RNA sequence: GAAACUGCGAAUGGCUCAUUAAAUCAGUUAUCGUUUAUUUGAUAGUCAUGGUAUAACUGUGGUAAUUCUAGA
RNA sequence: AUUCAUAAUAACUUUUCGAAUCGCAUGGCCUUGUGCUGGCGAUGGUUCAUUCAAAUUUCUGCCCUAUCAACUUUCGAUGGUAGGAUAGUGGCCUACCAUGGUUUCAACGGGUAACGGGGAAUAAGGGUUCGAUUCCGGAGAGGGAGCCUGAGAAACGGCUACCA
């Protein structure tokens, strides 16, 4: 969309792209009162005051002194003709706009003044102006643009006769410029030489056009030269504002005949194509006329050559272009198709047919249309099918006016044994179209239908192979018009003995086998044999076709009587998340409750018409009135565990439906009936919980690979004719490729059954409005929790929500269990993780919780927290935890300081925050802060190395264990600062994993390359802050505890990567490593080492 | 009085107009926000439940809640209230309102449908009016249509198909917060900008550094 | 007053500006800027006053818009834009460039200039500090704001600045025997070298001043603006060289 | 492009001198004792992008009445 | 002239900022990902400086009135110390302290159909008398009292109460 609605100020933004879309050249379609062409002394002195005037730019005032100095006078030009030209050049390499714009002016005029003898310096003016070109583009300007091709212009309208003479030369000198990559640069240089075009006399014309012809073969690769030359064409014929002229229908005499040349390009021959549908689209029909006039002439000139196939081609453009309101006569090209293919005694033949039938007038087809048809079977004969494909999806009410069904028969009866997969590949097409009755009720060839029962009574099946034949006689076999139930009977035990657990094809195709049937023990063996062949739509269609071609007779009643589950499977069969097939288990259900009984209820009934309501907002709060009627009516009326079933996987199938309304009428409606029915919807939601991470694979039978392609058509650029080709390429494609398109259509019309990953939350979702049940089993959801999924966060909190809104929490399946794991996440990062594991925490009644209930929620709350710390964590003050209190709630107040340290210092404020955890760190108790230690190190792990000695059991130097390393290095570090003298240190809890730090540093260091080099800066790192909190530990404890039993492992990983060259490393500045020899070397008992 | 009843969920409504005073003296001394039986009110709505949301007196002044008196009261409104709209910013005027309490000096007393009982209702219980407009934000479209985040919304584009004449025609939302690769050349030029800023900034400093080295030096 | 007023009477203008009391009632009030208020010009009143080349608030409006005039190389579409005294003015369609400088007539004057000297642009540093960071920076008299100068250099101090990057081109100290010229006072405009200056502790330190007639005069070191050496000034000079005359 | 939300203005202009006798005003200060929306010039490495809404609008209303409004 | 500019330390904050914005166009790449980079301008944003400001603050200057000589200090009048408040200094206010301060060189209080000035008239000058009134400053918008928003109001073609 463009602006076409002009608002009322003055002054548009109006964009530099904008500007290049609306500008235009042709001063002749413009005029003024130029003033070279006003006074008579000399164009070029006449401009030269003129712009003496206008211009104030120091290039020209520098050159108008040179120049003003030079010339007063027509001889002072034909004198110094050369100098100026050098000078005017001289300046338009020196690039300056201001003056460019009266240069180019003084260069047109001096060319108009300079006509005959100018092309010399015309030539490297051509050169120096398409460089200058270039320039614009890399500058940005339209006036600039403007200016450059008003003056080629001018410079062609001043030159015409040299250059008409001399042409194809003038085309060379820009052909680089109309190559070149830009649209409205050749869009301009193509109305400029199209001036030329249409200026040039008629041998030249034909000699340029063959020469173009050769430059086209020869620059085969490029486009833009060709839509250049299309548009250069087509303003050559569309000059004026309406209508095209003579010397137009002269221009389209020669590009048609140096085109019906043999030798001539057929990419040229579609650039004449688009040529001519532009010119159609142009112009109006009174102006057109004469054109068709010589396109007959010259068809029936060059009808009989070897480019019937290019002639066919044009022919079909000029059908095809815009419709009979530019054709003049239909008869007259009635006329030269009985030539063309009288001529020739194929896809373009079926094309160009389609478009005909489309195209013309019905009192042309009436006559036409028979040998149109005659001419159809019997030279495209394979490509009947294809072309009568295209022309049902054209027009098929023209040809169903007129006779489709009589010829499709009469092309039956005289094929019907050579392309029977495509025969199949147009039958199988036609039954989704519900425009396509006639289609459903015609006939078929006797023999074939005979072949194909006899091939169905010698069939062996034991291959999926066999699978595809027999389902592909049998989608041919659907109109065999004869009784036919007592043959499909003992194929059809055969698949359902041959094979107990069936293909989605062999359901499909048994499926397509009861739709074969048209007119009881086939029902019997039918419900022998759904248990293994329910799910599926075309099973489901075939059934159903079966069910409603019966009546319900009595013996039908007491088979129906002595097979119990039936209803009850379909329930099952509901459960599903395809509407479809949602609601043809629904109308099965309803038939097969006819069959049976009377007992088909309003509930069934009214949600039939509900799924049965497409789904748009102003059916939505319909909808949900809907929900909400059905399920006031399931809870009102008292139910049997058939229809309770029944109402709930169908809810459920609501549920999968994807639809926001629905989703919440269903939340409405299952807390209701959940208390009449809560033990089935106990599998139904947890079944939803294993719904989608268990795989769903749909996987199908897959013929050989056929290689059936062909670019059957030119290549257009008219948008609409590259729509209608690639659509009849793309029926081309499946009916050359008819085997995979046969499998592929059959999946498109197999249908969808694989669940979204939403259910899950969904499920999630009905789990928190009823937490009882699931209160009640907790069996099946412990699991989930003990293996910590990977479920999303809003999974894990709308679970976490379901866990506060527990009642019994403390008789759940595993409590403690539950406790622990309700500590690791309080102990995690994420806030609201804490918030809801300190909700499940509190929903487990204990009098010390209760006490410090509001006390730990203040301290999980961010802007009391500091102050809540400096409250009641401090101590021998007011609020501060009693003793056993204390003794009990303690690991809680480490889980939530583990997160609020956990947190990452990204501000002041952040760092701030860490840093009053840490400094309220050393007041607790001993063992207290040790186990704050020991979940710092528990978020870690030691015991592979102290498993083993030294040696890493699996080389893990991830970025997520060393991103905890760090964290923990760097926690050790702060509680050094802030307890150096005081702390108390366990060679479980805080010195294993330190070793074990700076080892892996120095592994993730040597093992890998240097080109991982953030695992490398955060190596060096590694080693820099464990390095640092060894001599840092070394310091302020000293001799305060024993030092023997880790001496040994802590000199080795002291002299593995060090002591080689620790003298080379540590030379600039002390390390801390140098410090630790140090207070080794000074405390006595450390001499050991 | 009036009793202007609706239903939220068929964003349906209508007025009742009520003569006798049983059903009346039911309603009296309450306020807005509490719930009254619809059986109590009449028969008709049996089981139905409803709250009281608002009310108008014989004067035309509404009903506010937060003031527990049955009368009017000129209360110093401010801007981010109800049955007010200031025509200049921080605007702060007195009014006269009728107060929360129920009284009989309500012209309509308005009600919302909580629950609903057994019979229908033919203005509000039976039809329906779809929404006005669906949402315009792209995660609400998606949280709309389910949309996973793989997924488009272009594809599921609400689209109102209109008519002029004969010329029909379809209206179609613009998309607002919706990430595109002119988004993404947006940031990158954020952090390349900012790098680049970082580089000079540098540079001059090294620079200026040389420069007064070589100075102090002399 | 409440506020700030938008509002600039005829009589209410500077002396210098020239404008006459009848074709208005109102003066442009000129906008916030680099310059303060009496000492500046507003854009509208140099083009139609002096260069006469609008005549209408809506034809400048229009040129404005026309994105002509660069200030330093910096298009301002301000009407009322404060131009001051030592000012770059770039005339593209034209190919022009102008200082605006003082008149010895004690008004403004343009001058034309080549774009060699348009390159450029002279400031009175006014004020050095240390910035944030321990950054040492300036402030000119025009209001640039520079970080990291030569460290010779003082407040009041002339400093050629390139305008093509903004960038100290050289500086020029304040000596005795320098080129200077007053920027305002009576006897502003008048070009001469300095005798010396009397200076008091904490007071309007005075200037003597002695130009090529041998003429010596006193002034403040506000007005006092050093141009630079004896016969070696770095920008051109208009016709009378700063000299008032009977 | 109505409306509506958002932005800014609406603390100038125009009118009058009631009041006010070191008060203003004027000249002359100074703020190293203050803030400054705005102009201008510099100035910041330290998720393929959440959510809540509500107007405008649809729909039911009040009154004698207002640039009144209520419910949804 | 400075406890200044500026730098360092240790913490602090119902913890501020460090772009989840937009328009025009669309290039360069290349692992052919719909992956990577890239222009123009538009808004916003921390700090500093500017500009426009405003708020305080010094010297010097008022008409008549002694049948107006003492005046101010409970209730701040004068000075001190501490706090508050402010955007800040400050009795501005509060406490706790000292008894001050002005005046016949006229304090004080009273009169002023007294808005201040540039300017206007007049004489030869000295002077005299005006100046609501085109510019500037300040004040007000029936008058008492008070307030919101906003950088800016004690606004009044804003709001609250009184009286009329």
């Amino acid at each position: 969309q463009r602006q076409t609605t002009k608002s009322s100020k003055r002054y548009r933004y109006s964009s530099f792209k904008a500007r290049i879309d609306d500008l235009k050249i042709e001063p002749a379609r413009n005029l003024e009162k130029r003033v070279h062409d006003y006074v008579e002394s000399s164009h070029f002195l006449a401009s030269f005051d003129q712009w003496k005037e206008i211009n104030l730019s120091a290039k020209f005032t520098e050159f108008a002194a040179e120049i003003e100095h030079d010339v007063q006078t027509l001889p002072q030009i034909l004198y110094h003709d050369k100098k100026i030209f050098n000078s005017l050049v001289s300046f338009i390499n020196f690039h300056d706009e201001f003056s460019l714009q009266p240069l180019l002016d003084l260069l047109a005029q001096f060319c108009h003044d300079l006509g005959p003898d100018f092309l010399k310096f015309y030539e490297e003016a051509i050169k120096t102006l398409i460089n200058l070109l270039d320039a614009a583009i890399e500058f940005e300007s339209s006036n600039v643009f403007e200016w450059g091709f008003n003056c080629l212009a001018y410079i062609f309208k001043y030159l015409s006769k040299f250059l008409v003479k001399k042409l194809v030369l003038t085309c060379d000198l820009l052909i680089p410029l109309l190559s070149h990559s830009k649209e409205y640069l050749s869009r301009f240089s193509a109305e400029a030489l199209s001036f030329l075009v249409r200026k040039c006399p008629v041998s030249n014309l034909r000699e340029f056009v063959r020469s173009v012809f050769e430059k086209l073969e020869g620059d085969d690769e490029q486009t833009n030269l060709y839509e250049g030359l299309l548009i250069l064409f087509t303003e050559s014929m569309t000059s004026t504002q309406e209508t095209l002229h003579s010397k137009a229908k002269a221009i389209m005499s020669v590009l048609l005949h140096e085109a019906l040349t043999k030798s001539s390009p057929e990419r040229s021959v579609s650039l004449l194509s688009d040529i001519w549908m532009n010119i159609s689209k142009y112009a109006s029909i009174e102006s057109l006329l004469p054109v068709y006039e010589v396109m007959y002439q010259d068809f029936n000139d060059s009808l009989d050559a070897t480019n019937i196939d290019r002639i066919l081609k044009v022919l079909t453009t000029i059908v095809f272009s815009e419709s009979g309101r530019k054709i003049p006569d239909w008869n007259k090209i009635t006329i030269l198709i009985e030539r063309i293919m009288s001529q020739s005694e194929q896809d373009k033949v079926a094309f160009l047919f389609a478009l005909f039938i489309r195209n013309s007038d019905v009192k042309t087809l009436t006559l036409f249309h028979q040998k149109l048809f005659n001419y159809a079977l019997t030279n495209i004969s394979d490509c009947f099918l294809e072309f009568f494909q295209f022309a049902l999806r054209l027009s098929y009410e023209r040809v169903f006016s007129f006779n489709g069904l009589k010829f499709l028969q009469l092309f039956l009866k005289k094929n019907w044994q050579s392309q029977g997969k495509k025969i199949a590949l147009f039958f199988l097409e036609v039954d989704d179209k519900p425009e396509l009755q006639k289609v459903r009720e015609v006939n078929f060839p006797e023999e074939f239908i005979l072949s194909i029962r006899d091939f169905f009574v010698t069939a062996e099946i034991n291959d999926s192979n066999d699978l595809f034949e027999i389902y592909w006689r049998a989608i041919i076999f659907k109109y065999s018009k004869l009784q036919n139930t007592e043959i499909i009977i003992p194929l059809l035990e055969r698949i359902f003995s041959t094979f107990a657990s069936p293909d989605n094809f062999t359901k499909d195709m048994v499926g397509t086998l009861l739709k074969i049937y048209r007119k009881n023990n086939l029902l019997k063996t039918i419900l022998d044999n759904y248990e293994n062949y329910k799910e599926s739509l075309n099973f489901l269609r075939g059934w159903n076709k079966l069910v409603s071609n019966l009546h319900p007779s009595e013996s039908l009643k007491g088979l129906m009587s002595h097979y119990p589950s039936l209803l009850l499977s379909l329930t099952d069969n509901f459960m599903l998340p395809d509407g479809k097939i949602r609601y043809e288990t629904l109308e099965l259900m309803k038939t097969l409750m006819i069959l049976q009984g009377m007992q088909v209820p309003d509930l069934l009934s009214s949600c039939m018409v509900i799924e049965e309501i497409p789904l748009t907002l102003q059916n939505a709060r319909d909808l949900t009135i809907r929900i909400k009627n059905v399920g006031a009516e399931f809870g009102k009326t008292k139910t049997d565990k058939l229809v309770s079933s029944f109402f709930l996987k169908y809810l459920f199938g609501l549920l999968t439906v994807r639809f926001s309304p629905v989703w919440t009428g269903v939340f409405d409606t299952l807390p209701n009936v959940y208390t009449k029915d809560e033990a089935l919807v106990w599998k139904l939601v947890l079944s939803f919980i294993k719904l989608p991470d268990e795989n769903q694979n749909l996987d199908y039978y897959q013929p050989l690979l056929e290689d059936g392609a062909n670019k059957v058509l030119w290549d257009s650029s008219v948008v609409r004719l590259r729509d209608t080709i690639d659509t009849f390429s793309h029926i081309w494609s499946k009916y050359s490729t008819q085997n995979t398109s046969i499998i592929s259509t059959t999946i498109e019309r197999r249908g969808n059954t694989t669940y979204p990953i939403l259910i899950r939350n969904q499920a999630l979702k009905v789990m928190l409005s009823i937490p009882q049940v699931a209160e009640n089993h907790f069996v099946d959801i412990a699991p989930f929790v003990y293996n910590d999924f990977s479920w999303t966060e809003v999974d894990r909190n709308v679970f976490l929500k379901t866990l506060s809104k527990f009642k019994n929490i403390k008789n759940v399946y595993s409590a403690t269990e539950l406790h622990d794991h309700l500590m690791v996440l309080l102990g995690s990062r994420n806030t609201d993780v804490q918030k809801l594991a300190l909700d499940a925490l509190l929903a487990y009644k204990n009098p010390t919780l209760n006490k410090y209930r509001d006390n730990l929620k203040n301290l999980l709350d961010d802007t009391l927290f500091k102050d809540e710390i400096t409250t009641f964590l401090t101590e021998n003050g007011s609020q501060s935890i009693k003793a056993e209190d204390e003794k009990v709630v303690m690991p809680y107040v480490l889980r939530i300081f583990f997160g609020r340290a956990q947190v990452p210092p990204t501000s002041g404020q952040k760092r701030s925050r860490k840093i009053a955890v840490i400094s309220v760190l050393p007041n607790f108790k001993k063992p207290y802060i040790n186990d704050f230690l020991s979940l710092a190190s528990e978020r870690l792990d030691y015991n592979y190395f102290f498993g083993n000695s030294h040696q890493i059991n699996s080389s893990k130097a991830t970025l997520k264990t060393i991103r905890r390393m760090t964290g923990f290095v760097n926690i050790v570090n702060s509680t050094l600062s802030v307890l150096r003298t005081n702390f108390p240190l366990h060679t479980n809890s805080v010195l294993q994993p330190l070793i074990y730090s700076i080892a892996m540093a120095y592994y993730v260091l040597d093992t890998e390359s240097t080109e991982e080099v953030h695992l490398r800066k955060m190596a060096s790192n590694l080693r820099q802050q464990g390095l640092k909190c060894l001599s840092s530990v070394f310091e302020f404890v000293g001799n305060t505890f024993d030092w023997s039993t880790s001496m040994e492992d802590i000199y080795a990983v002291v002299v593995k990567p060090r002591i080689s060259h620790f003298s080379d490393e540590n030379l600039q500045q002390p390390s801390s490593l140098l410090r630790l020899f140090l207070y080794w070397a000074h405390n006595p008992s450390l001499y050991q080492f | 009085m009036k009793l202007n009843i609706s239903y939220p969920v068929n964003g349906s409504q209508k007025t009742f107009e009520i003569d006798d005073e049983h059903r009346i003296r039911v309603f009296f001394d309450k306020r807005i926000g509490q719930e009254v039986d619809g059986e109590a009110v009449g028969d008709e709505f049996k089981g139905y439940v409803f709250k009281i949301s608002g009310g108008n007196d014989k004067q035309g002044f509404p009903m506010k809640q937060g003031v527990l008196l049955p009368t009017r009261i000129k209360l110093l409104l401010t801007k981010n209230v109800s049955c007010y709209r200031p025509r200049r910013d921080g605007e702060r005027k007195r009014k006269s309102v009728r107060g929360a309490i129920v009284g009989p000096d309500l012209a309509v007393l308005a009600l919302v449908i909580v629950k609903k009982g057994e019979q229908e209702l033919e203005g509000l219980t039976d039809t329906t009016v779809p929404k006005r407009l669906g949402p315009k934000r792209a995660n609400n479209i998606r949280k709309f249509f389910g949309l996973s985040k793989e997924d488009d919304v272009r594809d599921f584009v609400i689209r109102r198909e209109v008519t002029k004449g004969e010329k029909t025609y379809t209206k179609a939302p613009k998309i607002q917060r919706l990430v595109t690769p002119q988004r993404l050349q947006r940031k990158r030029h954020q952090r390349a900008l900012k790098v680049r800023n970082a580089q000079a900034q540098r540079e001059a400093a090294a620079e200026y550094a040389q420069l007064l080295a070589k100075r102090l030096s002399e | 007053a409440r506020g700030p007023k938008k509002h600039l009477k005829r009589l209410a203008a500077p002396h210098h500006w020239l404008l006459d009391k009848l074709s208005g009632c109102y003066a442009p009030r000129p906008s916030a800027g680099p310059h303060k208020l009496r000492e500046s010009l507003p854009l509208i009143v140099f083009l139609r006053n002096r260069l006469k080349y609008a005549l209408n608030g809506r034809e400048v409006k229009a040129i404005l818009m026309q994105r002509h005039v660069k200030v330093d190389g910096k298009v301002r579409t301000d009407t009322t834009y404060p131009a001051g005294f030592m000012d770059v003015i770039t005339l593209d369609a034209t190919n022009e460039n102008f200082r605006l400088v003082y008149d010895v007539k004690g008004r403004f004057a343009v001058h034309r200039i080549t774009d060699e000297e348009a390159s450029y642009k002279l400031g009175k540093v006014k004020k050095v500090q240390l910035g944030k960071k321990g950054v040492p920076y300036v402030v000119t008299h025009d209001g640039r704001t520079i970080r990291y100068p030569d460290p010779n250099i003082k407040v009041n101090d002339t400093v050629k600045i390139d305008l093509a990057s903004g960038k100290i081109t050289d500086f020029i100290k304040f000596d005795a025997g320098k080129l200077v010229y007053v920027t305002g006072g009576r006897n502003l405009g008048r070009i001469g070298t300095i005798v010396h200056k009397e200076r008091h502790d904490g007071g309007f330190d005075l200037v003597h001043i002695k130009d090529s007639l041998d003429n010596t005069f006193v002034t403040r070191l506000n007005n006092v603006f050093v141009i630079g050496e004896q016969g070696k000034p770095y920008i051109s000079l208009p016709k009378g060289k700063g000299i008032k005359l009977s």
